[PDB]
């Protein structure tokens, strides 16, 4: 688990952020 | 008998309901923002922290016999809280001790039960997770206890019971602490404890075991955890390094960790007054005075805390050393009507020419000027006479002659003229230029301010000022 | 624990802690982006 | 053990063999027991007493020898013991002005950051006493307004020695500054006001300030320069990095914060 | 904050001024007529 | 002063110095920061007969200083007197550096396997290794079987 903790979180990383910018494209996309 | 007799039914249940209640409130809200709210680093028992800053300082000092707040330690400290049976359990007993108080004898713990106390968080299945829990928990052994400043033979027990704390620290550093974020509360909690242990060592001898701990303390701060640790302990480290005698102050400087980030508008401000007074006593050349006055106006919320008066002495004490002449009875508080004679004759002498009677006035009064910690004033403050005098002159004619401006301050004599006309370019006291072909000290002036780019120099960090609120704002909405 | 646990456990801090406030903002503009699809819909 | 203890104390130091070889009871003296924390045994800081004033000797023989960085070596190891981490017993009576050399040494060298961090130890020993400080102290009082050659008007007066190496380095540190107030806007007082005034009864003096400095002194008197630029302020180079700024500003203003 | 270690609990400019950068506001400073009688 | 302590270019207070400096060792590293060439140059020196010590309090005061990778490297240069120094709670800082650096220098190295491959440093693996023996002796293997995926060995 703890070497898959490491790796997970990693994992919880960047497919967390892809909807930060997401939500930065929806809300742009939304204003037009 | 009968006066005395009937003046204590009202005074125990008061503690007894709202003493009881709050920290009530506090471990149990704070306690399900440690299991729950893994964004706990702002907690809303932060604001109650604040308070317990306020709370027993004036709330309960002693135990409050006639069994008010005797019987609070063996219950609060009784907290085994196995699971929810055996925590509901507990949450019977927060009721259930309360006829222990009101119809029966507390236990009584005059700061002597609750080290044996610190047994109850480890009967029945001991809980160490919670130790923001058990950490207030350690608080609560000096907080009748220090609080109702003794130091007198619980000094040491004081002591005792901080080494159970540090053993705490032990604990987060060593025990069950997944990015738990518990340090920069029990860097709180370090700073309350060495509070009034900063004090116990002010009713003892010097600090070094805690000079080279601190250093500990404070080496962990910047690796894995740092928020209000290195702030709090960096304060606690300069303030007996400065109230000792000793080089002391350049090793502050050389102390390259300044920038422990905003601190909420409380131990920042104090911390521009105790890296204020420290670039002070190096001849403090309007540098440090613009962050005195800073210092001075970013926390004066309080009412006069204790050290304010000194901040508000000593700050123009330097600026009257530099270049200004205001006198200090601007704020002229009740809080300072005591401390403002002696430094009140003090600004006087300086603008004025009788220097006999500033030398009266510092003869006179320097025993309060010694007990302020100002020593170094005379050495310097000779200098800023004539350069004074020189300023208001220098100020008043624009092609004023050196060899008339000398004979009105007092001068009597044409060499006496030019030995303030030696530093006085290099300082830039003036802005003029001295000739032997002409000895006149002819000034003069300037414009463009407006036509050269001073606003927009002016602007930009402002503007980034702005913007910086509005970050704050979008940042901190959207909780709902 | 010390020397071989002790790299991984102490090196999944901060991965644990992005993670942590990244769900705050996450959520933030997911508040926002509810807002706007109601009132662009009505 | 006790190695040269007053071999050549009080003659004279014909030979520098007992220097090295004082030092070789340095070499004792630091590892006995120990040398800083001097945790127990109070009676290895008597040798640490006697080895203080062996390095105040020693720095008399770099003061001798104008031995700077030496002498702040002896003064290091004396201040290290008088900042022993242990409150021990009365030192000697030979700290009071081995101080004084040391806070002549650090005045006269332009050190006031390092002056007023010194005299902050004792609180009320030199001010009203210890003359070896009082006379320094009150020097650095001469350094505050104008009172540079009026300390030369001051020199008469030494408890000691002649204290000849920082009434001279007082000359220095008086002569960088008149060399650049003279070259500042001026009007070139003559021969005599730079010459005769000031030190230096025609000396190559002359040749300090012909060559060290300008004011070609021939026709009767120094002479000045413009000593400034012609004004070039372009005030479009910013036209660049300004619209930069700009574009930060409708840049993080655009910006879906 | 808790520490309250102090004493037991404009005047500054218009004061600095009245008192000693104003003269003749707290004494007279009017004879120099009488001393102006001949000048 | 205090701190003009060394100003002597003696041999036998070459080792001396050294046993100045291991007691001085653990704190004033903001002091050592000015007194970063009296460490530096004392390293350079043939005819100190204790030689990459100067790198052991060097690799003390360069993590104080900021410098996360200087105490590393002359944690290398500091030879037996720090592979010999591997059990205590302050190094593992300065060997989880070690690991990182070992980790990402490996990725790096398993990238290109020929041509310009940025060499690793023998005592920069050798307390890498080492900490596997670690992965080997603390009851635990995940750990050990971590570090050999990343190590790209």
């Amino acid at each position: 688990d703890l070497y898959s903790r490491y790796k997970k979180l990693q994992q919880e990383l960047e497919f967390l952020e892809v909807q930060e910018e997401y939500i930065k494209d929806e809300q742009k996309n939304l204003k037009k | 008998p009968p006066g005395g007799g009937e003046q204590e039914p009202p005074p125990p249940p008061a503690p007894q309901d709202v003493e009881m209640k709050e920290e009530a409130a506090t471990g149990g809200g704070s306690t399900g923002e440690a299991d729950g709210k893994t964004a706990a680093a702002a907690a809303e028992h932060s604001q109650r922290e604040l308070d317990t800053v306020t709370l027993e300082d004036i709330k309960e000092h002693v135990k409050q016999l006639e069994k008010a707040v005797s019987g609070k330690e063996p219950r609060f400290v009784l907290r085994a809280l196995r699971m929810l049976p055996s925590t509901s359990r507990r949450l019977n007993h927060y009721v259930l001790y309360k006829a222990v108080q009101g119809f029966f004898t507390s236990n009584n713990a005059t700061r002597d039960f609750l080290l044996p106390f610190l047994e109850e968080p480890m009967d029945t299945e001991a809980d160490l997770q919670f130790r923001p829990r058990t950490g207030k928990a350690a608080s609560t052994p000096l907080l009748p206890e220090v609080e109702a400043y003794l130091q007198l033979l619980v000094v040491i027990f004081m002591m005792n019971s901080k080494r159970y704390k540090e053993a705490q620290k032990i604990s987060d550093d060593l025990m069950q602490k997944i990015s738990t974020q518990n340090r920069r509360a029990l860097d709180l909690v370090a700073a309350k404890c060495y509070y009034y242990h900063a004090r116990v060592y002010e009713f003892l001898d010097k600090l070094d075991v805690v000079r080279s701990f601190l250093h500990a303390r404070l080496r962990t701060a910047t690796l894995r955890h740092d928020a209000d640790g290195q702030a709090t302990l960096l304060n606690l480290l300069l303030r007996n390094y400065l109230h000792y005698s000793l080089y002391d102050q350049a090793e502050k400087l050389v102390s390259k960790s300044v920038f422990p980030e905003q601190a909420n508008n409380n131990e920042w401000a104090r911390y521009l007054y105790y890296t204020g007074r420290i670039k002070a006593i190096q001849l403090e050349y309007s540098e440090a005075r613009r962050t005195m006055t800073n210092a001075l106006r970013k926390a004066p919320q309080h009412t006069a805390v204790g050290f304010k008066q000194t901040v508000h002495k000593l700050l123009i004490v330097v600026e009257l050393l530099l270049g200004e002449i205001p006198d200090r009875l601007q704020f002229r508080q009740p809080s300072l009507k005591r401390s403002l004679m002696p430094y009140f004759l003090l600004t006087q002498a300086v603008r004025t020419g009788n220097l006999a009677k500033f030398n009266q006035v510092l003869d006179q009064f320097g025993e309060k000027f010694q007990a302020d910690g100002t020593y170094t004033l005379i050495i310097r403050l000779r200098h800023n006479v004539i350069k004074t005098g020189v300023r208001m002159i220098s100020l008043s004619y624009s092609r004023i002659s050196l060899a008339d401006i000398a004979q009105k301050l007092q001068l009597d004599s044409p060499e006496d003229a030019e030995f303030i006309v030696a530093k006085a370019i290099r300082d830039g006291v003036i802005e003029a230029s001295i000739n032997h072909e002409k000895g006149y000290v002819q000034s003069k002036e300037m414009i463009d301010i407006y036509s050269t780019r001073e606003p927009q120099l002016a602007f930009h960090q402002r503007i980034s000022f702005c913007l910086d609120i509005h970050n704050m704002s979008v940042k901190a909405m959207r909780f709902p | 624990g010390s020397g071989l646990r002790q790299y991984y456990l102490s090196k999944i801090e901060e991965l644990q802690l992005i993670v942590n406030d990244k769900s705050q903002n996450l959520r933030r503009l997911q508040a926002q982006r509810n807002e706007l699809n109601a009132k662009v819909r009505l | 053990m006790y190695e040269q203890l007053k071999g050549e104390w009080n003659r004279k130091s014909p030979n520098l063999s007992k220097c090295g070889e004082e030092l070789g009871r340095l070499k004792l003296v630091l590892l006995e027991l120990n040398f800083l924390p001097t945790t127990g045994t109070k009676l290895t800081k008597q040798q640490l007493i006697l080895a203080r004033d062996i390095l105040e000797i020693g720095a008399q023989w770099s003061i001798l020898r104008k031995d700077i960085p030496s002498f702040e070596r002896y003064m290091a190891q004396l201040k290290c013991y008088y900042f022993d981490y242990k409150e021990q017993l009365p030192e000697s009576a030979y700290m009071h002005q081995l101080l004084g050399l040391n806070l002549l040494f650090l005045l006269s060298q332009n050190r006031v950051a390092e002056f007023h961090t010194e005299l902050e130890r004792l609180p009320a020993k030199d001010i009203q006493t210890n003359v070896y400080i009082k006379h320094p102290v009150s020097l650095e009082q001469y350094l505050m307004e104008g009172s540079y050659n009026k300390v030369f008007l001051a020199k008469g007066n030494i408890p000691a020695e002649s204290y000849t190496f920082f009434i001279d380095i007082l000359l220095d540190t008086i002569r960088d500054e008149i060399a650049g107030c003279i070259e500042k806007a001026y009007e070139k007082i003559l021969f005599t006001e730079a010459t005769r005034i000031l030190f230096f009864n025609t000396p190559k003096k002359m040749t300090d300030y012909a060559k060290k400095r300008g004011w070609v002194l021939g026709p009767n008197n120094y002479y000045s320069f413009a000593s400034q630029q012609q004004k070039p302020e372009d005030t479009t180079i910013p036209s660049t990095e300004l619209a930069k700024q700009v574009i930060e500003y409708a840049r993080q203003l655009e910006m879906i914060v | 904050m808790s520490e309250k270690k102090q004493p037991v609990d404009e005047d500054n400019w218009d004061d600095d001024n009245v008192e000693d950068d104003f003269s003749n506001q707290l004494r007279a400073e009017l004879e120099k007529h009488g001393y102006k009688m001949e000048t | 002063g205090i701190i003009s302590l060394l100003d002597e270019d003696e041999p036998q207070l070459k080792e001396f110095a050294l046993h100045k400096l291991n007691a001085v060792v653990n704190d004033f590293w903001a002091e050592i920061s000015e007194s970063v060439d009296k460490i530096e140059v004392l390293y350079e020196d043939e005819g100190f007969r204790s030689r990459q010590f100067a790198a052991l309090v060097a690799s003390k005061v360069f993590y104080h200083l900021g410098a996360f990778e200087e105490s590393l490297n002359y944690a290398l240069g500091a030879g037996d007197l720090f592979n010999v120094n591997d059990n205590s709670e302050y190094v593992e800082t300065i060997i989880a550096k070690c690991i990182d650096h070992y980790t990402k220098q490996c990725v790096e190295n398993a990238d290109l396997p020929e041509g310009e491959k940025k060499p690793i440093d023998q005592r920069l693996e050798g307390i890498v290794n080492k900490m596997f023996q670690r992965c080997l002796d603390d009851h635990k293997y995940k750990q050990a079987i971590g570090i050999a995926l990343e190590t790209r060995r």
